[PDB]
Parts: C-alpha cells; structure tokens; sequence
RNA sequence: GCCUAACGAGCCUGGUGAUAGCUGGUUGUCCGAGAAAGAAUUUUAGUUCAACCUUAAAAAUACCCCAAAAACCCUAAAUUCCA
RNA sequence: UCGGAGUACAAAAAACCCUCCGAGUGAUUUUAAUCUAGACAAACCAGUCAAAAUAACCAUAACAUCACUUAUUGAUCCAAAAUUUUGAUCAACGGAACAAGUUACCCUAGGGAUAACAGCGCAAUCCUGUUCUAGAGUUCCUAUCGACAAUAGGGUUUACGACCU
C-alpha cells in the first residue's frame, strides 16, 4: 500500500529482465 | 461511431474484511481479478481467486516469502532467473483461530 | 510541445560574451507564446539567490505556505490541492516571480 | 387488482399470484427461482443447485403479494401429509 | 463449423439423460459419466440429437 | 504520500545496474533454501511468526542442570579424524558403498547417541511436550544421565519407556525396572508424576511413585516415600503424560512432610506440585535424568477406580462448540427454505392452543 | 369542391361524468418534524423499486476515531478500517 | 446487450453521440455428483464463492483445462418432448404472440423543458490596433508594404449555447 513503509516489498520485475 | 461498448459496471473487487476484524468460517475476506492478496493460514482459495476464512477468528495481513509450486512452470521460471541474494515477497491473509478446538466435558460418573 | 515555467528553451554556448547573444536572443524570447527572458549562468544564479533571499528577508509573518499547509481560516476550501506545492507562486499557467 | 367487484362488491384476488407463490401462515412468502427449468446444459452444477431452491421474499414483495390476495389465502390450513406444515409457525424470533 | 446438442443415455438401464455439446462433423459420442440412481460411473451412449 | 521504510528493505542490496553480470540460482531448490533462511530472520514488518505464536519468542532460560561433561576439543577431533581415515581406508567398505549393500549396527548408534547428543534431543522433545512448562515453569535442564525404564508385560516381555512413547495402563500395573549408571558416594531421588488428569485442580498433578535416598544404581534399596500407583487416565480424556524424573542429591535428605501413608489410596493425599517440591529441596537436589510416556484409558483402568480408590469412574466427552448462526431476520431474503430450520428449537410439532 | 354561415367528412340525441402520463384549479387557525435523484422501464413530461425522510414502537451501541493493516513499474490531495 | 484498459492516480461506486481493444465461441478430455455451515454482490430479477457431511473412483481419490478468461448471452407465458429435457440477431438484448409509409388538407393537448426571428453569453470565424523584423522597395527593414510569430481590444458576419418569450 502506497502510504505504508512496507510499500513495494513485493516489487520484483526490476530484478529479472524479460521483455 | 468508431468507439463502442465501453460500458460495464464495476465488479466490486476489493477487500471485504480488514485487519483486526472478527470472522466466522466461510466469510469472504477479499475478492480480486488477479492475485493481489494470497491466501495464508486458515484461508481458503476460491476458483475465482477469492479468499475466504476456514476458521472463526481474527483477520491478519502479512508480508512473506513466496515459494511457488514446482508444478507451476511460469512461476518457477521467474524464480530461477533471479539474482542469487533475491527473494520474492507477497502479501498474505491469515485467520488467527479464536475458539479452542473443543472441550472435555463430564458425561456420566459410573 | 508542452513547456512548464522555469524551463530552458534554447541553450547557446560559445566564445561570446553574454551581451551580444542577449541582444538577439531577447527577440526570440519575446516572440514565444509565454513570457520569457534571456539568461546566463550568472544571471540565473543571481535571480535564484535573490529569490530565496527575498523569502528569508520577508517582514510580514504571514506567508501563503504557512497559511495553506496549516489550513488556517479553513482556507483549503478555496485553494486547490496543487497549491500546497505551488505556494501561491503559480496560478494556472501563470507564474509571478514576485510572490515569495 | 379489483377493490370492489361488480356483482358482489367484495375484493377480488389476483390468481396469477396464487399460482406462483406460497404463503406460510407467519406471513413469509415462498417462491421458486427464475429460469430454473431453462437451458440446463449450459449451466454449472453449482448454479443449477442455486436455481433448484425454494426461496423467501423480502418485506416489500410480501406486502405487495398480500395486497394482491384476499383473506382466504391467509387462513391457517391443516393439510394431511403436508410438507410445509413444519414451517408455518415462527420460533425464537427476537425482534 | 457448427456444434450440436445431443441427449445422452445411460447403459445402466436406468433412464437417465444429460445433454452435451459435440462437434457436428465428429463421430457418435460415447462417454463414462456418473449415474445418480445406480450411484456409479457407467457408460453413456448418445441416444438422440436434441438441438443443432 | 510516501512513508519511509524502517530498517532495510529486503532486495535493496543487489545492483540492478548490470543484471547480466550477476550470478543467479538456476535451481529451484537453491531458491527454496535461500527463502526458508529468509523466513527465519526477525523482520520489522508484520509477519506470520509474530501472530502465530513462536511461544514467548526470545526467552532467557533459567537452567537447573547438571554441568556439561568436560572433554578436550583437539584430542577428540584428532581421534575422530583418525577413525574416519581408517574406515575410509578399507576397500571392503567402498565395495559395500558402490553396490548399495550396507547396514548400520543400530544398537551401537543408539549407544553412541545416548552417550553424546542424546541429552539435547531428549531435551527438545521434553520442550515440545511441555514437560518444562508444567514442571519448573521456566526452566530447562539437559538430561545428562540416561534413564532406562521398562515394564514387565509377562515373563519374557519388556516394554521400554522412551521419552514421549505410548504405553498401555495394563503394562504399567506394576512398578517398573529402573537403570542408570553411577558409582556410589551417590544419592538419588526418582519421581513419577501424572502431569494432567488431576480432577479438581488444573494447575496440579498426581504423584504416582516417589522413591528417595537411592544408593548408586540400587533402585529397591531406597526408602519409598509414595508407593507405586498404576496409571489411571479417565475414559473420555485422551493421552495423559507421565514423567520419570531423576534428581542427583548430595546430602541425605529426610522429609516427614512429603511422606505418605503405606496404602495411600486417597487422591487428596497425592496432589503435587513439582515446582514447590523442587523449591524445597533445591539446594541438595539437582534434576538429572528424564524419561516420560503418553498414556490413554484402557480396560484395566476401570478396576482401579472401583477397587482401589473406592470411587465411581468418571467418563468424559469431547464437546465441540455449537455452530454459529446470524441473528434471525423477520424476512429472510433470498434464503433457502431450510433457513427456518436453523433456528428451530427441537424437531417435533407443537400445537399451541390446539 | 359542395351536402342550411366551422365538411380530409354533416347535424342532433344517446353511449357520456368517454379518456387524457398534458395545462388549469383545489376553500379555517396555530404548532412539530422535513425532502435534489442509484436501478429498470415504447422509458427519460410518467411509474415501480432502493437511498433519504415522516409517525408510532422495540432495542444497543452509534458517529468522532491513535497505532497496527489494505499490489504488483512510477504516482498527489486523500480514502478504507478501527480503540 | 455482455467484457478488458483509461476517464475514476491509493476501499467500493461513478457519466458522456468520451478515448481504445474485444464477445454472440472454439479446441480438448481430466465428462467435471449429492447435500449443506457461512458469506460476496445486490432496488427487484438475476449473479457469485464455499467448510463440514454423504456417494464415486487410488481403496482416508470432488477447482474440467487452454485461447489477455474476463465476455461467449435471454425472464415469464406458451409450445414441442415424456422422465427429463429442448426452443428466440424476443440484438429496441427486463423481452408487446402478431402491425409500414405519408399529411403544406390537417386536428387536439401541451412546451419557451425544444428549434426558426430578435435579445443575451462566448469570440472558433470576422474586424481593429499596437509588438517583432527576415524579406520586398535598384542601394536602404519600417516612403509604401511585410512572412514566421507576439500582446491586447471590438462585437458587423457565419456559427456555437439553449438563458427570456
Ligand atoms: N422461440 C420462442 N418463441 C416463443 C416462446 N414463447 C412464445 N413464443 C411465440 O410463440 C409463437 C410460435 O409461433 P411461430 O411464430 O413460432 O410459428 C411465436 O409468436 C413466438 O414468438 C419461446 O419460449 N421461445
Ligand atoms: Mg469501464
Ligand atoms: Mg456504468
Ligand atoms: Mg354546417
Ligand atoms: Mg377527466
Ligand atoms: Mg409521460
Ligand atoms: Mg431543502
Ligand atoms: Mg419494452
Ligand atoms: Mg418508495
Ligand atoms: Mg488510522
Ligand atoms: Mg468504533
Ligand atoms: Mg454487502
Ligand atoms: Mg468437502
Ligand atoms: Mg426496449
Ligand atoms: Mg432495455
Ligand atoms: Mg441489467
Ligand atoms: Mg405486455
Ligand atoms: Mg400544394
Ligand atoms: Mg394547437
Ligand atoms: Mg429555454
Ligand atoms: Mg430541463
Ligand atoms: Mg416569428
Ligand atoms: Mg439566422
Ligand atoms: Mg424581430
Ligand atoms: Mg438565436
Ligand atoms: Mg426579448
Ligand atoms: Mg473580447
Ligand atoms: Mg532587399
Ligand atoms: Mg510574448
Ligand atoms: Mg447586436
Ligand atoms: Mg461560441
Ligand atoms: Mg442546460
């Protein structure tokens, strides 16, 4: 959730480049 | 005209019970088009990807490590291409069970 | 092309002094849709330092920032949300530099 | 609805109601689901079940159906062998 | 291509029917279904053609 | 409106710039490992461990133990290295390995295990079954001295009591044979406690068999405080746990306070708190041995209550809470007919004035 | 076109108090509360359901609401939920 | 009529003769049962999930799968079938069982809730000025003009809006 400190914890796609 | 049929109602996807609420078994906790919240402890998954409580208790949300089922090709591929220190995280819903499973009562003294 | 206030349109270098370039650049500047100026590095930093110095000099206690952020007089009712950032300096596409 | 008949000067019942609903004595009305016989091959097992149910009408509908129906249909009936006799009274209702 | 709605009958001797969409240009359909009366998984063969 | 992370974000460490030069785990399994290690660390965000009861989380352990045996690190290491050299040396062994034919002399492994890391495993089993939680309340001890308990089921039959094992009350009708290794300047105390199955008092337990001032390995020679009483769970309740505790004592201790009558078939007379009993004699007694078993009601138990305790026999059920129903509504809308049956009192018609 | 001063079909009586989702009108005094639109509809000049509201009546919590909590690339004013 | 994305930036909902993609089904075999706590959604009708329990099968064996999966659909009555079902570009897609033009020969009821005239708003179009000079003017920007552009006004035109009648 954007307001929270934990935001983007599940963010991955920048780690694997498949395009 | 060129543009047609953009008109359809909202599906009311969202999250029905919120952290700290009390639930009874079978209550729908959330409903979603894609997995946004994953089911955690004592939370069943519907075939439409909606989450419902399997036990009476209190709803809790949590971030946790995601280890996909090896029968799922896509997810395993995604996991396999990660840099070696990296760990996938996702958001989960649990129900902390409230009532004790059952009690022992005195039936008859013979 | 959209152009927001405070952006450089065209950048000229050379072995020139600022004055010649200024002379003919002010024509172009004047014929642009928005109000615009001809500036150098010196001129730009000059007007920025002047801009902040004007705002730490200010005699009256009451600044647009101070009032808006704290929602004094319920003033937020009449203001836009963007105002919290713009601080009364920008209104629509207009920018008035005199506004502290 | 006819409020005053011509011959008798009484209040008629709308039979179209009597054919599709069932009034328990408590005041609850009971109805079949709509489209429950229609296009069954095209539907889920679950949905089929949801259709096969007998269900209750909300208050508004209940008052409507009552108005469309004379007093006779609200009497206490005792039928021999009746499936629904079990359901006519209400119990433990705290309101 | 059109499909077809066929009525399928139990070989369990129990009259029981269920309808299925089946490819028009395909062969006569035969399946293993569940018969509720005998409570078993039995063989169903297409008896009739209902809808087109 | 952004907030600021509190402490480290999980993946913030590795460089996104130049992904191609980063080493990846192409193995599903490597990933699984790394993940399970990550799931064991104490994160700053709401986590599963937090809500689901790590059971006190971090706990400083008051330890009433026997001091760990003092052994030379380097010497032991050398000896083991040597032994493994010798064992790896043989060609016979390698033949046994390639051809998938080998066996391990389980009795010897059991002996070594008893001698070496056994005490710790027994400890964590005791922790698991909550021996420490119900006895000393906070306290963990490692069972330094192995305790061998067994029952006689017949002439040739011997039923062992390992930690956590299941035994039938029929087997336990007589006092068991007890064996452990000590020379004699020694004095010991053995204790058999029924941890649950006290009827009146949730926080209290039953003493079955208490023996005291035990010379050496000699079991019978010690004065018996409380004579052996066979296990008696109750019919309904499942699996009571019985505990054999072994204390190493220094001074001879005499307690007229803890002494019980010879027949002692009264239940109010055997009522026990291992905690209090230990508090008393704490200075001389240090708990050493432990072995315990799981036990459920069986036929023979019936004889006890009637014949010994002169009681009726209590029987229990397992009762689940009644199912939850929402407040009943005057006009249940779009609800199946069977709705009216959920609030039904009992299935029987009632004709009120009729 | 004409058929007794108005003929795209005479006049008169009856059917007739025809029927109008359309316009007009709707008669003493004082007091209590009090309403701007979600859904269907040959429906958008209307209805019938909701939400609000009125009059009685039963109850128990009702707003306000700090942490904690609500997504994956970037993203504001702020919402939700609650002692 | 139905669905996906934006509009609608973070719970839900949310309009336009708004911006963009689609649907009125294929293909396949794993042919996908009965019954029921509790819920989602919701004006109503319709929609959605789903524990436990039965029965089926390894002998403690219930989510059909893929195509962005989301959409691939239709109420009552009535007809055909006989045991248990099937039937609508009823697509004006909450669906009249079955009906087109034309009226300047027209009529009545209304509407400034809605057009034609005029006013009003606005100023796209139109009209004025100034600002800027590359250029035309043989040479020379401004005698006379003046592209690309700039700032401001006017309220004649054609529209646009539908505010009074
Ligand atoms: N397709 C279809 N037609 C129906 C239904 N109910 C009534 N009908 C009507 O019944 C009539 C049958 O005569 P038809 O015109 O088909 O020869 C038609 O006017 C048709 O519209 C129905 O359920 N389905
Ligand atoms: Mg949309
Ligand atoms: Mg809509
Ligand atoms: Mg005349
Ligand atoms: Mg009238
Ligand atoms: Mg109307
Ligand atoms: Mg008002
Ligand atoms: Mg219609
Ligand atoms: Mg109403
Ligand atoms: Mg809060
Ligand atoms: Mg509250
Ligand atoms: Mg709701
Ligand atoms: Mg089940
Ligand atoms: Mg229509
Ligand atoms: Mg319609
Ligand atoms: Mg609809
Ligand atoms: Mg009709
Ligand atoms: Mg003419
Ligand atoms: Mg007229
Ligand atoms: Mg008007
Ligand atoms: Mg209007
Ligand atoms: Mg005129
Ligand atoms: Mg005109
Ligand atoms: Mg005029
Ligand atoms: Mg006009
Ligand atoms: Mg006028
Ligand atoms: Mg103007
Ligand atoms: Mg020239
Ligand atoms: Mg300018
Ligand atoms: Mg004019
Ligand atoms: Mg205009
Ligand atoms: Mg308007």
């Amino acid at each position: 959730y954007r307001s929270k400190p934990t935001h983007g914890i599940g963010r991955y796609k920048h780690l694997v480049k498949a395009q | 005209s060129k543009n047609l049929g953009g008109k359809s109602p909202g599906k009311r996807f969202g999250i029905k019970k919120m952290e700290g609420h009390y639930v009874h078994a079978g209550n729908i906790l959330a409903t979603q088009r894609h997995f946004r919240w994953h089911p955690g402890a004592h939370v069943g998954l519907g075939k439409n990807k909606c989450l419902y409580a399997l036990e009476e208790g209190v709803v809790r949300y949590t971030k946790e490590v995601y280890v996909p089922n090896p029968s799922n090709s896509e997810a395993v591929d995604l996991v396999t291409r990660l840099p070696q220190g990296a760990v996938l995280y996702k958001t989960f819903v649990h129900v902390v069970p409230a009532k004790p499973e059952g009690t022992f009562k005195l039936v008859a003294m013979l | 092309t959209p152009v927001k206030a405070g952006r450089l349109i065209v950048e000229m270098g050379g072995r020139c002094e600022f004055k010649e370039v200024q002379g003919f650049l002010d024509l172009v500047a004047h014929k642009l849709p928005f109000p615009a100026k001809a500036v150098s590095r010196e001129t730009l930093e000059k007007m920025r330092k002047d801009q902040e110095e004007r705002e730490r000099n200010n005699q009256n206690p009451w600044t647009f920032e101070r009032i808006a952020t704290a929602n004094m007089l319920g003033i937020r009712k009449v203001l836009s949300p963007y105002d919290l950032t713009h601080k009364g300096r920008y209104w629509g596409k207009f920018y008035t530099p005199e506004r502290v | 609805v006819t409020y005053f008949s011509s011959r008798k000067g009484k209040r008629k019942t709308v039979k179209a109601v009597i054919y599709r609903f069932l009034r328990l004595h408590s005041g609850l009305w009971l109805r079949r689901k709509a489209g429950y016989k229609k296009k069954l091959w095209k539907k889920t097992a679950a949905r089929k079940r949801r259709l096969r149910e007998f269900v209750f009408c909300n208050k508004t509908q209940s008052k409507l159906l009552d108005k469309m129906t004379t007093s006779f249909w609200k009497r206490r009936n005792w039928y021999a062998d009746d499936p629904y006799q079990k359901y006519q009274d209400r119990t433990n209702l705290k309101v | 291509s059109k499909t077809i709605l066929v009525k399928m009958m139990s070989q369990a001797g129990t009259g029981f029917s269920f309808n299925t969409k089946r490819s028009r240009l395909r062969e006569k359909l035969t399946l293993l279904h569940y018969d509720p009366v005998v409570k078993k998984k039995v063989l169903f063969v297409e008896q009739k053609k209902i809808r087109s | 409106r952004r907030a600021a992370p509190l402490g480290p974000m999980p993946n913030e460490d590795i460089d996104v710039s130049d992904l191609e030069r980063l080493k990846k785990y192409r193995s599903f399994d490597r990933y699984r490992r790394r993940a399970e290690q990550e799931a064991r660390k104490p994160h700053w965000w709401r986590t599963y461990r937090e809500h689901f009861g790590e059971e006190s989380g971090p706990k400083d352990r008051v330890d009433i133990g026997l001091p760990p045996p003092k052994v030379s690190r380097t010497q032991q290491l050398l000896e083991r290295k040597q032994a493994l050299r010798e064992l790896r040396a043989n060609v016979e062994e390698e033949r046994a390995a390639r051809l998938q034919t080998a066996r391990i002399p389980l009795e010897a492994v059991r002996a070594e295990w008893e001698r070496t890391c056994g005490p710790y495993h027994k400890q964590r089993l005791a922790e698991y079954c909550g021996l420490y939680r119900d006895l000393f309340h906070g306290a963990t001890f490692v069972p330094r001295v192995p305790l061998h308990v067994a029952y006689a089921v017949g002439e040739d039959d011997l039923m062992p009591v390992y930690h956590g094992n299941e035994v039938t009350p029929t087997e336990a009708a007589q006092a068991p044979e007890v064996t452990y290794e000590a020379d004699e300047g020694s004095l010991w105390t053995l204790l058999l406690t029924n941890l649950d199955g006290h009827l009146l008092e949730p926080d209290a337990e039953y003493v079955h068999w208490l023996v005291t001032n035990i010379p050496g390995n000699r079991v019978t020679e010690g004065q018996e405080t409380c004579p052996y009483l066979p296990p008696f769970p109750a019919r309904g309740s499942g699996f009571h746990r019985f505990a054999f505790l072994l204390f190493k004592q220094d001074k001879r201790i005499d307690f007229s306070g803890d002494t019980r009558p010879s027949p002692c078939y009264q239940l109010a007379q055997r009522t026990f708190h291992t905690f209090d009993f230990y508090k008393k004699h704490q200075d001389a007694m240090t708990p050493a041995g432990l072995a315990f078993f799981q036990c459920r009601w069986d036929d023979s138990v019936t004889r006890v209550f009637h014949q010994l305790l002169d009681m009726r026999e209590p029987v229990f059920e397992f009762v689940r809470p009644p199912p939850y129903h929402p407040k009943q509504k005057r006009f249940p809308h779009r609800q199946p007919l069977r709705y009216l049956d959920r609030y039904r009192d009992s299935h029987e018609p009632t004709y009120g004035i009729y």
